[PDB]
């Protein structure tokens, strides 16, 4: 089922010829555009003030990766190595060995975050609940080496942002 | 929307318009930003018993595709890929714009 | 448990310093060195073992769904404690 | 038999032809190089790069082969032509940032393991 | 001897990676040239490496402008080969979010057209909206626009609750916009004297050409893949397909409008009838399982492993899989050899063809004309370049 | 033990949205 | 009688029915040309004599239209000097002969 | 000559006397899922893994262990012999811990391999699971028994290849236990090559714990140095 | 079998095995196979010389009106002694249908260019010799489309190496970007993820 | 907080004139929000 | 008409490879081993060819893995070691080719395991 968009026909009556001339001499139409144009210039513009404000977001948003841990301070991360078998990107490099006291832990994962494509498929993969995507979106540097993740930038990052990204955890995990 | 009565006439006039109807902008009527817990039902596969995998299996229903007319290996009316496309019909809710 | 070298580099959780005589330590002049101050080993290290009465105990590392697959853990030796092989923490059944 | 469809040659004194057509072309089109693309080496120079590249397929004994050679070498003179190309993708030809890699048993041993 | 020029692609309206060499006469183009591969990434070969989950994620970076309408495209393709069906639930959810990702679409193509030809406002006007729409697909996935939402058996998470509320909000308002856009072009005679009779292509030569979606059916052909050949559950929607008279830029731009009011149509319908139920196929061999599953029962964990890791095999054979994109029939070939990564896979974007047109459809006409022509193409050279 | 909770219309369907063409001729002669 | 095909360059026909009588005359001529086993010559009679005895039996445009299933006579005149062109190409080609070649033994083989 | 005619899905095969099921499937191409059975062990019979319809027969046989007869046609993929692998992989299942993410066997699991190829997607085993006390057997052959499917490879290789008879099982039903009964180290110039037969993450090389996945590593075939037999 | 498994469509398979019986009764000459897959799509598998003929004929009879050519692609298959098979994928939209014409070729055997029958196939054509090193004989204008300018080689054959052999940089003693050979500071780490046991009985090959 | 405004002007922040070590009088950036009012200011919850 | 060539095939010339890419590699073809860790066979059907392995070294940043030689994820796979020799030797390619290697068939009997006078006897079950 189909609708023809310009297959329109105009009245030849005097009346309607006579209205097309006076538009044609008197640009009707033009002036029906500068008052749409006024009409917006007396409207409330859509701008946030940004800094001080923000656009909104979801408790789904993937933001700066960060390593987590359990209440007690553990690491949740075992070494498992689904998220680098998964990243659709090869952004992750992880190498681990018993420790010390015999547990499964990494001694590096690397994210690299120049490679990294911010999809989330590493939080989906994991087990755990050990690598998330945070909210955090305003971490641009001046070097391309300081995007370049160790582990300890990254269980810095869950430190930092753990209070944000449990709550927002909470609010979604339910839909997962 | 804050605007004074007379900005909003002289808005509805130069636009042709009731402008506040729609605004663009949006106020309290979106949804909240906190919402109650969801429940999420679960699929057609959830059962304890008369499921097993077998009767499920759509990879396993797939076969290489049939052969017709290998080159190793009367009446013949004519065919066609498929029967001729019907003509389309004309709107009835607005056939011209 | 942070830790310093001999150099004063501080020695990550890895037990990796770069040494005396290594170049690489050029990288960390005018800056820092990114180091994790809460040591995981140490932090699981202070968690009391839990005493329970049954010879076989469940873990899924606390807060249900949110935690690790729950795993079931055996307390029959009793000169050594159960230990999760994802979240760390110790169980035992009461002895003395 | 062999039973082979050609390209354009059927033997290899129309390929060698071919060839040398190619070859006035690119001979003929160099000065032209040179100067549209400010270019700081002589014609002798581009020449004698022309000639180079040439003599790299010398050994080749297919006349199909010669035929496809040919044409690439057709498709890169149009695209020198038109100035499709810039200096860099001329320049390539040159090689002037990589380092001399040496030949000789003795430096390959003492540089590393490829052989 | 005709004047030989570079268009792009450090050109506004060359889309950034656009080279074209025009041969021109004064400002009469004798002749148009394209060259591209400016934006060709390799994601042909690159998909040859991947598994079928982690090749999804390239489909959205094809056309940057239409995201969820490629993966849909990309899903229904391997889903045809694993003999698998999606959940109701999710075809209404992929339909509803291919409708708002027609309307991101032709806002784009629109309000960049006008742009081009250089009336600037309705830009301004129109990207608030497509700023809400970015928020609906955020919402959704967790992210404004590469959401890798939609998958092979389904969506990857339910709507969020209160989703349909905001949609329905933002639904029963953008007509108005549609309006104010008109109001500002259609009637225009700069507008016009810009579009009319420019551009022009016979349907016969559309069809040789290769064309699809609008550049067909500004030219008078009824044709329309949702229509003709419906996925998901196109078959249980209502709306008009809008067809041109003249073949010209000002026919195309009128069927675009159109089609972003059929969009809000369709969309009212979706918001309507969704229905209950399951959003991914309850087959664990395909779908991974739910993470409470996953935590809980042995099964669930080993097909969490598995998926992840390997993948999913899919079994030995090749399909064609085409939809109807914002821009035209959008197609995939995919070879399977069997295993869990894809042995092959060609991308048909409409872009292509249109824009291997565009010298034949530039044939007598000025400078300013193949600006107007690049704009009613609607190309993006992500899909064109893969 | 609660009912299965999901993102749904409410009963009786959503209120109708405008889709069509909305240009008022609005004009002298 | 007709304004407009609607399709752009395809221009409104007067007399289709002569035209088409024409066009289907000119095709069975030119299959006549091809040997009577081949199976192009006897599907495209067959066919093209359908359409014949039916353009004959109907006066009327928009009938014939309905009938034919071909979609404005216009298009259906222009199918028919494709099928025209497509005949005297077969005729150069000969087609009906036996295949030129086996492909190799695993051409086809999939997967590998 | 002395051969038989038997049918795989009733395509013919000549074998020789002796033949079992399982061979006489594999002639043909055909690999049927095993656990228990091993082709250099002694044939076992226990893992029921292998079970297969024989047309007109009643009741599935186990392939591992069954000598074939004259003129049956084997039903490798029927409904009976598809409902019986999913029902021995869920018995196999039921006891089995959530370990693959800390298992070093995950990627190379012929348990985690032939439950995606040959079981059901989903669980509903709605009991407690239960878990065992590890055995100490040296420092080469780490043990995590809780994963032990009891095959009894190791047991059947110890006694057979390796010529140690401190392998065995203790206890019977569900409490049955693969161990050596004391503390004591199953040190032999052979026994890492029971890391190998174990099918699943209950026996794992101590010295390469948690290093690497198998999908990450790169396979040269070289030769051994170490002693003379190359 | 119901909600998980993917309906079929009898009729539609009866139509396309009906019409490429049709096909190959018509032009023998070409026709080596015809094959219909379980998901209803028809394939056509022709030897090279009848490109042209087939091609016209499927876009010319009347019972078939493919008027549109939706994509031309090449599958490289090094295994096979003529290593490419070229793909055609034709829509009818009078019959609301789509057919695939296959063919093959090796790196020296021009194939013919299809320019005449379909427009639309130049640049899929120029992309194919881009990408795969296929000559199309008679092609109005032949050269590369998609690779940087002096580019070697044919990226998309399967023994290309992904990275390709050079990259580029911007050199500030000649001012200028140059082509080096590609060092990678973290190569590429190949997975291997095929499992050892067999996923799909339907599709198993004979021993040898 | 206000209400009244539309959606993204409903809740703004003003940043303190000093920071950990900086001056921030003229110099402020977003990342100066600790992360329970990054969740407020956001809208990904409604309760500060 | 056809033009009847008499030559090896040798497409070298245009495939774009560097020279030091064609003269000093060796190709491997071979049918990979089964996996030790897995009874699965699926993995030892077709022939597979690779490149000799070059010198992989530590990145000073990352300490990640680098490597210099184009061909080191390289591996094509073939229906028969004839159509392997035939590629490699169109592209000039040095090659050695290793043979397959089946399981010879054996003798299995579960009575064994209970003999009366053989040591096949099985002490335990
Ligand atoms: C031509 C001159 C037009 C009349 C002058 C004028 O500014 O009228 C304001 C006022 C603005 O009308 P509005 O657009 O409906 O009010 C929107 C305000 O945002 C709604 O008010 P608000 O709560 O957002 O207050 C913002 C405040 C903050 O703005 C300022 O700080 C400006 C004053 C400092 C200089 O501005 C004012 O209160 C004073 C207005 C500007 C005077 C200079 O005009 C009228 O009330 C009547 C129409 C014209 C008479
Ligand atoms: S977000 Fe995606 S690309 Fe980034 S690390 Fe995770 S899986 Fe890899
Ligand atoms: S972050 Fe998660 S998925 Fe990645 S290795 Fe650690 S536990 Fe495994
Ligand atoms: S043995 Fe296999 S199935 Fe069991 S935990 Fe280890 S990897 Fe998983
Ligand atoms: S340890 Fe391994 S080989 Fe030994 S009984 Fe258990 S599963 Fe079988
Ligand atoms: S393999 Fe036969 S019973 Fe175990
Ligand atoms: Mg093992
Ligand atoms: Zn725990």
């Amino acid at each position: 089922t189909y609708k023809f968009v310009n297959m329109r026909e105009p009245s030849m009556d005097m009346k309607s010829v006579t209205d097309r001339a006076a538009q044609t001499l008197l640009w009707t139409e033009l002036v029906r555009g500068l008052g749409m144009t006024l009409s917006y210039l007396f409207r409330e513009p859509a701008t946030i003030n940004y800094p001080f404000e923000k656009g909104p977001l979801s408790p789904r948003f993937r933001g700066e990766h960060a390593l987590r841990r359990y209440p007690s301070g553990e690491e949740r991360c075992i070494a498992c190595k689904l998220c680098e078998a998964v990243c659709p990107a090869q952004a992750i490099t992880i190498e681990a060995e018993p420790r010390a006291d015999g547990s499964r832990r990494t001694t590096r994962y690397d994210i690299d975050m120049t490679k990294c494509i911010y999809c989330g498929f590493c939080q989906e993969a994991c087990p755990v609940d050990a690598i998330v995507e945070g909210p955090n979106f305003e971490f641009s540097t001046e070097t391309h080496e300081e995007l370049l993740y160790n582990k300890e930038k990254l269980l810095n990052n869950g430190d930092k942002w753990e209070a944000e990204i449990a709550a927002n955890i909470q609010a979604d995990y339910l839909y997962r | 929307a804050s605007a004074t009565r007379v900005i909003q006439l002289l808005r509805n006039w130069a636009s042709g318009r009731d402008l506040q109807a729609k605004l663009q902008l949006r106020y309290q009527e979106i949804s909240k930003r906190t919402q109650p817990p969801p429940k999420l039902p679960v699929g057609p596969s959830h059962k304890l018993s008369n499921n097993y995998y077998c009767t499920r299996d759509g990879r396993r229903e797939a076969m290489p595709p049939s052969i017709v007319m290998s080159s190793q290996k009367t009446e013949k009316k004519a065919v066609t890929p498929a029967p001729p496309i019907k003509r389309w019909e004309l709107s009835k809710d607005q056939p011209y714009l | 448990g942070v830790r310093t070298s001999p150099t004063g580099e501080k020695v990550t959780h890895t037990g990796q310093a770069y040494d005396d005589g290594d170049y690489r330590r050029v990288r960390f002049s005018d800056r820092q060195k990114e180091v994790n101050e809460n040591f995981a080993i140490d932090l699981i290290a202070e968690q009391p073992v839990s005493e329970v009465g049954s010879r076989v105990i469940s873990c899924d590392g606390g807060g249900g769904a949110l935690g690790h697959p729950r795993v079931y853990i055996n307390l029959d030796k009793e000169t050594k404690t159960g230990t999760c092989g994802y979240c760390g923490l110790q169980f035992r059944q009461p002895h003395h | 038999g062999t039973s082979v469809k050609p390209i354009f040659s059927r033997d290899m004194n129309e390929a060698k032809r071919r060839v040398r057509e190619l070859y006035r072309a690119w001979y003929r089109e160099v000065p032209n190089t040179v100067h549209l693309f400010q270019l700081d080496i002589s014609v002798k120079q581009g020449r004698d790069k022309v000639r180079e590249m040439f003599m790299k397929n010398a050994h080749v004994t297919d006349p199909r082969v010669v035929d496809l050679l040919v044409i690439k070498g057709k498709m890169e003179l149009e695209e020198t032509i038109n100035v499709w190309k810039q200096r860099t993708h001329i320049m390539r030809f040159f090689h002037e940032t990589e380092a001399p890699r040496p030949t000789d048993f003795l430096s390959k041993f003492y540089v590393g393991h490829d052989p | 001897s005709n004047l030989t020029l570079n268009f792009g692609p450090q050109h506004p309206a060359a889309h950034g990676v656009l080279r074209l060499v025009m041969e021109l006469s004064g400002e009469m183009v004798r002749k148009c040239d394209p060259h591209i591969g400016l934006l060709h990434r390799g994601t042909e070969k690159l998909i040859e490496y991947k598994t079928y989950l982690q090749a999804l994620p390239y489909f959205d970076r094809l056309d940057y402008v239409s995201m969820m309408c490629n993966e849909q495209a990309y899903s229904l393709a391997v889903e045809k080969l694993l003999n698998i069906q999606p959940p109701p639930r999710a075809q209404w959810i992929r339909v509803l979010f291919g409708e708002i990702t027609r309307l991101l679409n032709h806002i784009m193509a629109v309000t960049t057209h006008a742009l081009d030809i250089g009336a600037m406002t309705p830009f301004f006007w129109m990207f608030e909206e497509r700023e809400k729409m970015f928020e609906f697909y955020e919402r959704v996935s967790g992210a404004r626009m590469h959401a890798a939402y939609i998958r092979p058996g389904g969506v990857h998470q339910d709507l969020p609750l209160g989703l349909l509320d905001d949609i329905y909000e933002f639904s029963k308002n953008f007509s108005f916009r549609i309006d104010e856009l008109e109001e500002m072009l259609t009637n225009n005679r700069i507008w016009r004297n810009r579009t009319v009779d420019i551009g022009v292509v016979t349907a016969e030569d559309a069809l040789n050409y290769g064309f699809s979606g609008v550049m067909l059916r500004g030219s008078g052909i009824q044709w329309d893949l949702r229509k003709t050949q419906p996925y998901d559950v196109y078959d249980q929607v209502e709306f008009d397909v809008p067809i041109g008279s003249r073949g010209d830029c000002y026919d195309r731009y009128l069927c675009r409008v159109e089609e972003m009011r059929q969009s809000l149509r369709i969309i009212s319908q979706c918001l309507n009838k969704m229905p209950p139920g399951e959003i991914k196929v309850d087959d664990a061999k395909v779908s991974p399982p739910k993470r409470a599953e996953m935590k809980t029962s042995m099964e669930s964990l080993i097909h969490h492993f598995k998926l992840y890791t390997e993948g999913y095999q899919v079994p030995p054979g090749a399909t064609y899989t085409a939809i109807e994109a914002p821009k035209g029939e959008f197609g995939v070939y995919l070879v399977s050899d069997g295993s869990s990564r894809p042995y092959r896979c060609k991308i048909k974007a409409p872009g292509f063809a249109h824009l291997a047109g565009l010298d034949k459809m530039s044939k007598g006409h000025m400078l300013a004309d193949v600006v107007a022509i690049i704009g009613t193409q609607d190309i993006v050279f992500g899909e064109v370049d893969r | 033990a609660s009912k299965v909770k999901q993102d749904m219309p409410p009963p009786g369907g959503y209120g109708p949205i405008d889709y069509k063409r909305n240009l008022p001729r609005r004009g002298l002669s | 009688l007709k304004k407009t095909t609607g399709l752009v360059g395809l221009a409104v026909c007067e007399t289709p029915h002569e035209r088409l009588k024409i066009l289907y005359t000119k095709i069975l001529d030119v299959l006549g040309q091809i040997p009577k086993n081949a199976a192009y010559r006897k599907y495209t009679e067959q066919i093209t004599n359908e359409k014949l005895g039916m353009v004959k039996a109907e006066p009327d445009v928009k009938k014939l239209e309905e009938q034919l299933q071909g979609g404005q006579i216009e298009e259906v005149i222009l199918q028919a000097e494709n099928e025209l062109s497509l005949a005297r190409k077969m005729l150069r080609w000969k087609p009906w002969e036996p295949l030129v070649e086996e492909p190799p033994a695993n051409q086809w083989k999939w997967p590998i | 000559s002395n051969l038989i005619e038997v049918f795989v899905d009733g395509q013919s095969v000549m074998v020789e006397p002796g033949t079992t099921v399982l061979q006489a499937c594999e002639k043909v191409g055909m690999q049927i899922p095993r656990f228990c059975y091993h082709e250099r062990l002694s044939v076992a019979g226990n893992c029921r893994m292998c079970l297969v319809e024989i047309e007109k027969a009643p009741k599935v046989v186990a392939a591992c262990a069954m000598p074939v007869m004259k003129g049956w046609n084997i039903l490798t993929n029927s409904e009976k012999s598809k409902k019986a692998r999913e029902g021995v992989m869920e018995f196999l299942l039921a006891n089995h811990p959530l370990d693959c993410p800390i298992c070093d066997q995950g990627g190379e699991c012929d348990l985690q391999d032939q439950s995606m190829m040959f079981g059901s997607d989903r669980s509903r085993f709605l009991e407690g699971k239960r878990a065992v006390e590890d055995k100490n057997i040296g420092p080469l052959v780490k043990t995590i028994m809780t994963r032990c499917i009891q095959c009894t490879r190791c047991i059947r290789f110890a006694s057979e290849i390796a010529g140690v008879d401190d392998l065995g099982t203790t206890g019977r039903g569900n409490d049955m236990q693969v161990g050596t009964y004391i503390e004591k180290m199953f040190m032999s110039e052979l026994s890492g090559n029971i890391i190998d037969i174990c099918p699943v993450g209950a026996l794992t090389s101590k010295p390469y714990a948690f290093t690497a996945r198998p999908w990450e590593t790169r396979k040269t075939e070289s030769i051994d140095v170490m002693d003379a037999v190359g | 079998t119901r909600p998980t498994i993917r309906p079929r469509n009898d009729v539609v398979h009866k139509q396309l095995s009906a019409f490429g019986q049709y096909v190959a009764e018509i032009l023998p000459k070409y026709v080596q196979q015809v094959q219909v897959s379980c998901f209803n799509e028809l394939e056509i598998f022709i030897h090279p010389d009848g490109v042209i003929p087939v091609l016209t004929f499927l876009r010319d009879h009347t019972n078939a009106q493919f008027k549109s050519l939706a994509d031309l692609t090449a599958v490289d298959v090094p295994t096979r002694q003529n290593r490419f098979e070229i793909v055609y994928n034709l829509l009818s939209l009078r019959f609301n249908s789509r057919i695939r014409v296959k063919t093959y070729t090796d790196e020296l055997t021009p194939i013919e260019s299809s320019v005449t029958v379909y427009k639309a196939a130049n640049w899929y054509e120029r992309e194919i010799w881009d990408m795969f090193g296929v000559f199309f004989a008679n092609h109005p204008d032949l050269r590369r489309i998609l690779t940087d300018y002096g580019f070697e080689g044919h990226p998309f054959r399967k023994d290309f190496p992904l990275s390709g052999y050079v990259e580029l940089r911007y050199d500030d003693e000649v001012k200028r970007v140059v082509a080096e050979p590609v060092e990678l500071a973290q190569e590429f780490r190949k997975f291997d993820l095929n499992s050892p046991w067999e996923a799909f009985p339907a599709y198993r090959q004979p021993p040898e | 907080e206000d209400n009244k405004q539309f959606f993204g002007r409903h809740r703004w922040v003003i940043y303190t004139t000093e920071m950990n070590g900086r001056d921030t009088f003229w110099d402020v950036d977003g990342s100066m929000v600790p992360p329970e009012w990054h969740r407020w200011l956001h809208c990904m919850t409604d309760d500060p | 008409q056809l033009i009847a060539v008499d030559e090896k095939l040798d497409i070298t010339t245009l495939t774009g490879v560097p020279e030091e890419h064609i003269k000093t590699r060796k190709v491997r073809i071979f049918v990979p081993a089964r996996n030790n860790m897995q009874s699965g066979v699926n993995n030892t059907k077709k022939w597979k060819m690779e490149f000799d392995t070059r010198e992989r070294w530590e990145n000073p940043l990352m300490g990640w893995s680098s490597t210099a030689d184009p061909l080191s994820n390289l591996v094509l796979t073939f229906s028969t070691k004839e159509d392997a020799v035939a590629f490699a030797e169109k592209n000039g390619w040095s090659f050695d080719v290793e043979e397959r290697k089946v399981p010879k068939p054996k003798s299995k009997s579960y009575g064994a395991n209970f003999s009366w006078n053989k040591r096949t006897r099985v002490s335990t079950k």
